[PDB]
């Protein structure tokens, strides 16, 4: 409802922010030229959520990623996300002591 | 369209008498500029306008930044002039697959030379070559005597700044008149003589719905009092005026001599003549100010504690 | 082949004015609008100034901005600075399918 | 000035016409000319507008593959080109000179208007005319004055005039206008008052004159012997 | 395209004639101004009115014009003898990219004493039997084109076939003439008694047949 884009945005820890891609309620998608061929966001319109796919992840890829709402196709980001941190590291989770 | 017009001589056509949906116009991620001045894109499905003009020409890439209000250049000088105040905005695309020709298109004409700066609005056709000097310019095309249109060099393999960019120019109007253009909003069920919030036409108030006997002239909309209120409402769907009842209209002043000191108040009514109050209650005066209730009232005349009007004063004792 | 370039980092001293300067690498800047994001650390980025020189709800009047075709260049000016104000800065425009940032 | 332009033309139905505006007593200068065709019995249709500094052109959406127009600045003459002829193409073509003005509508207007070319189809080929002899019968002929004339019969193109002794004639002369028929043939009348003394005395005959045809036959006309 | 006028309209010298023209939104309503352009019968039109309140010099200043809303209106204070001519409302239109005209309003101011039609019929003489044709006319005179009939019966049948009607042309007494031809066969020419051409004219026939043998 409301034919609201909802899109994605991260930025690298002391870095600038990067767009990546955004979506309509219908399955239209735009996505940054940069980084195309490897994204995919879909719709679930039954959970009330949008999700990205993201393949062959690179170390540069450690950001912070958000999600915002858009008002207006080429509007403002008007309410965001909290900040999830998502780090590209080959080990696993261990247990603190 | 299948064609645009050249630059001095726009095609504008009236838009009227339909719900503009705007979510087809900026949603369509294909165009290039949608810097609109004054009221908001977003805004645009709410607001309703008097009528809607669109402009339409093309322009190169170069010329596509100068039709904002307050530019110069040879284009909002002496092509198309915006006024300051300007209410819509272009929308400008490229046109590559269309109007790009090899060899170049030189059916467009834009004004590169005027004898004086366009007033907003204004379309000016006109081929009398324009001369510089001195020299009398009877219909000749000699030294410093130039045709006033120029043409325009459109190629496939042309300059970014120079490519032909299809531009189309909306612009509002809000004109003392029904809206015979609105966004596509719907509209509910009329309730009367009840205290309900409206939004009639874009107009949005609170108060209650009552039937006025007041005839209404066609040509105006909205009815003003003195107080510069809304006070008539034509109502497209039906077409009857109805009176708008404020919910709170009269003059309400509560003496409260406190929180924590007491939690006894007294109500003074202005516009009544000591019923349309709060309550009854007792102990009900009425001076020159008005009716004031939850207040006594003594024959003794001691020092103005708390000042109610035209020499009364009341204050809280035993 | 659009992109938004603004300085680095810019300090001024509290009680004066200071211009924080976004400019364009090829198209302009006249046009599908500006953005203007505050980003305190450990935080997500709100918006500060949107559209031309438009403001939200919740920020003070101090952000002022505007608009610069000439000089290719978008300006946020902000009077009588802060402690508050201590954070990163972005500007934000629309390009064809695309989102670019700084 | 005066826009003057060529005479009337009679072209085949599927070819090609060249038609041309000449300006007379001045050019021109740097005035935008138009074209506008008129249908016998129907309103102006606007053709394309032509500004000869620049040489460009455009036309009406009707009609694009069609029409060719141009122009010359240098000699002042500006031409049409109307291919592929069908039999709704028959009308009076003009040349307007369209003249402009500053404002908020600013609608162009076509001041100076050409004289008119008629341009016409017609499948039938020109044919020598037939002049038929009419006289009054007896019976016809019952006051004073007797009503003799000519007819002519398979005749084309429309303009042809027919005189009266080689104009020896001038009162009691009728032109009628001839009509269209199922096979595209045109045939005219004419009929004189004279009188009944005279039809002994002096004779009438017919001088019909075919420009295109090259031809130019004399015919007599005598009184009925049966009746 | 879409400039529509009445087809007809009427007056008189003494009073005062309005010719509408409306259109559509993107024609009159947009803005564009009307142009009028008067349309003699036997000449080209010339340009009446431009910017719909501007006269050409040579133009008498009764023709008067206006716009308003997505209408125009011309008016002629007085209407003289040379007033009968066809006007065309001209504007600009936006989907066609193009200049448009009216439809034509056919103004005509006129009135004269009509008498009663006389008709004459010619027959056929004997030196077109040899050409296998019969050119059958029928002379018509002093008649109105308001009423024109032409019908040819031979007292068994009426002919259907080869009958045409004409316009009538001014003569030089301000009077209308005009002549209808029938194409028939010399075969089947002697094997009918009877070609009578009927014309009737308000009410009033006149017949007359002629008697070829």
């Amino acid at each position: 409802s409301g034919g609201y884009f909802w899109s994605w945005i991260r930025q690298p820890p002391g870095k600038g922010l990067e767009w990546i891609g955004c979506i309509y309620y219908s399955g239209s998608t735009n996505y940054n030229p940069s980084l195309k061929s490897r994204v995919t966001i879909s719709v679930d319109t039954s959970k009330d959520q949008f999700s990205l796919k993201l393949s062959s992840v690179t170390a540069a890829d450690t950001a912070v990623y958000y999600c915002a709402r858009q008002l207006w196709l080429r509007g403002r980001f008007d309410y965001w996300g909290q900040g999830t941190l998502v780090t590209v590291s080959s080990a696993s989770t261990k247990g603190p002591s | 369209a299948t064609r645009f017009a050249s630059v001095y001589a726009w095609n504008r056509k009236r838009i009227s008498n339909c719900v503009a949906d705007y979510s087809v116009l900026y949603n369509s991620a294909s165009f290039s500029t949608f810097k609109c001045y004054g009221v908001s894109p977003t805004k645009l499905n709410d607001l309703c306008f008097t009528n809607v003009y669109a402009d339409s020409f093309v322009i190169r890439g170069d010329e596509v930044r100068q039709i904002a209000p307050g530019q110069t250049g040879k284009i909002a000088d002496y092509n198309y002039k915006l006024p300051d105040d300007f209410t819509g905005c272009v929308i400008a695309w490229n046109s590559n697959n269309l109007d790009s020709k090899v060899g170049g298109n030189y059916n467009y004409l834009y004004r590169l030379f005027r004898k004086s700066n366009l007033k907003p609005f204004e379309r000016d056709i006109s081929t009398e070559i324009y001369q510089a000097g001195s020299t009398p310019c009877n219909g000749v095309e000699g030294f410093n005597c130039y045709f006033p249109l120029q043409s325009y060099g459109f190629q496939p393999t042309n300059g970014v700044g120079y490519q032909p960019y299809r531009v189309v120019v909306l612009s509002f109007e809000l004109l003392h008149a029904p809206a015979t253009v609105c966004g596509p909003k719907k509209s509910t069920n009329l309730v009367k003589n009840k205290c309900v919030n409206f939004n009639f036409n874009g107009l949005t108030g609170t108060g209650v719905l009552t039937e006025s006997n007041k005839k209404f002239l066609p040509f105006q909309q909205f009815g003003r009092d003195i107080a510069d209120t809304t006070d008539a409402v034509r109502d497209p769907q039906t077409l009857e005026i109805l009176d708008i009842t404020p919910c709170s209209f009269g003059g309400v002043s509560v003496i409260t001599p406190g929180t924590n000191t007491s939690n006894q108040v007294a109500v003074l009514y202005q516009d009544v003549n000591c019923w349309r109050v709060y309550s009854t209650g007792s102990n009900v005066f009425q001076t020159r100010a008005g009716c004031l209730i939850g207040a006594e009232h003594v024959n003794n005349s001691y020092e103005c504690d708390i000042p109610i009007g035209a020499g009364i004063c009341a204050s809280y004792q035993t | 082949n659009f992109m938004l370039t603004q300085p680095h980092s810019v300090s001024e001293s509290p009680g004066k004015t200071v211009t924080i300067s976004c400019t364009g690498s090829s198209g302009s800047i006249a046009s599908n609008y500006v953005q203007w994001y505050q980003q305190r650390p450990g935080s997500a980025p709100t918006t500060v100034i949107y559209e031309d020189n438009q403001r939200p709800s919740g920020v003070p009047d101090r952000f002022s901005g505007s608009i610069d075709s000439s000089s290719n260049s978008a300006s946020l000016t902000i009077s009588g600075l802060k402690t508050e104000d201590e954070a990163d800065y972005y500007c934000q425009s629309y390009d064809s399918s695309n989102v670019v940032f700084g | 000035v005066q826009l003057v332009e060529s005479g009337a033309e009679v072209k085949k139905p599927g070819s090609s016409v060249k038609v041309s505006c000449k300006a007379s007593g001045g050019t021109f200068s740097s005035y935008a000319i138009s074209w506008v065709r008129q249908a016998p019995g129907q309103g102006l249709e606007w053709m394309g507008g032509i500004i000869p500094i620049l040489g460009i052109a455009n036309y009406a959406q009707k009609f694009q593959g069609r029409v060719t127009i141009t122009a010359d600045k240098s000699t002042s003459t500006a031409y049409m080109e109307l291919s592929s002829l069908r039999s709704e193409d028959t009308a009076v073509y003009y040349c307007a000179r369209e003249n402009g003005y500053s404002g908020y509508g600013a609608a162009a207007n076509f001041d100076l208007w050409g004289r008119g070319t008629l341009v016409t189809v017609s499948s039938a080929s020109t044919k020598g005319p037939s002049v038929f002899p009419l006289a009054p019968s007896s019976k016809s002929t019952s006051g004073g004055t007797a009503a003799l004339g000519c007819l002519v019969k398979d005749y084309f193109p429309e303009p042809v005039t027919v005189s009266w002794n080689s104009g020896a004639l001038t009162s009691g002369v009728h032109t009628f206008p001839a009509v269209l028929q199922s096979s595209g043939l045109y045939s005219l009348s004419s009929v004189v008052t004279v009188p009944s003394s005279s039809l002994g005395t002096q004779t009438y005959i017919c001088n019909v004159n075919h420009k295109p045809s090259n031809t130019k036959v004399d015919k007599k006309v005598e009184p009925k012997s049966c009746d | 395209s879409v400039l529509t006028q009445p087809p007809s309209v009427s007056g008189a010298p003494g009073q005062r004639v309005t010719i509408s023209c409306t259109g559509s939104s993107s024609n009159i309503g947009a803005g564009y101004d009307v142009h009028w352009y008067q349309q003699l019968p036997g000449t080209a039109p010339k340009l009446l009115i431009y910017g719909n309140s501007n006269r050409p010099s040579g133009v008498p200043d009764r023709f008067s014009g206006s716009k308003s809303g997505t209408s125009a209106s011309l008016a002629i204070t007085g209407l003289q003898a040379e007033d009968e001519a066809d006007y065309y409302c001209q504007s600009y239109d936006s989907s066609l990219s193009g200049s448009v005209f009216g439809g034509g309003t056919k103004l005509t101011v006129l009135g004269q004493p009509k008498a009663a039609p006389s008709v004459t019929l010619f027959p056929p003489s004997s030196e077109e039997l040899q050409a296998n044709k019969a050119t059958l006319v029928c002379l018509i005179s002093d008649f109105y084109p308001g009423a024109v009939t032409v019908a040819w019966k031979a007292d068994s049948s009426p002919v259907k076939a080869g009958v045409e009607t004409t316009t009538p042309s001014k003569q030089s007494n301000n009077k209308y003439a005009a002549s209808s031809y029938l194409s028939l066969t010399p075969e089947q020419w002697k094997s009918h008694r009877s070609y009578s051409c009927q014309v009737t004219h308000e009410g009033s026939t006149v017949e007359k047949t002629v008697a070829p043998t």
